[PDB]
């Protein structure tokens, strides 16, 4: 799930 | 288009809607963060969300638009 990895990434570092 | 923009707004939408409930926000991050660790399975991610946003369709729906046909989301009555 590439969308799950990108989701957590933005949550852990989305800026 | 499930991109950095879609994920960004989602987080901001979950923060405002739950401005009086930080517990819910911290819970969502735990699911995603826990997934990155490669410990929690897929079913576990959709399960938490399905329970976290039990009274929020626009939330469970917004996330549903990211999950593929394989791992869909259920709405336990």
């Amino acid at each position: 799930a590439p969308q799950l990895i990108m989701l957590a990434n933005v949550a852990l570092t989305g800026e | 288009p499930v991109h950095v923009e879609d994920a960004l707004t989602y987080l901001d939408q979950v923060k405002i809607r739950f401005g009086s409930d930080p517990a819910t926000y911290n819970g969502f991050l735990e699911i995603m963060k826990e997934f990155k660790s490669q410990s929690i399975d897929t079913p576990g991610v959709i399960r938490r969300v399905s329970q976290l946003f039990h009274e929020h369709p626009d939330l469970i729906v917004g996330f549903n638009a990211f999950l593929p046909l394989g791992y869909r989301i259920d709405i336990p009555k």
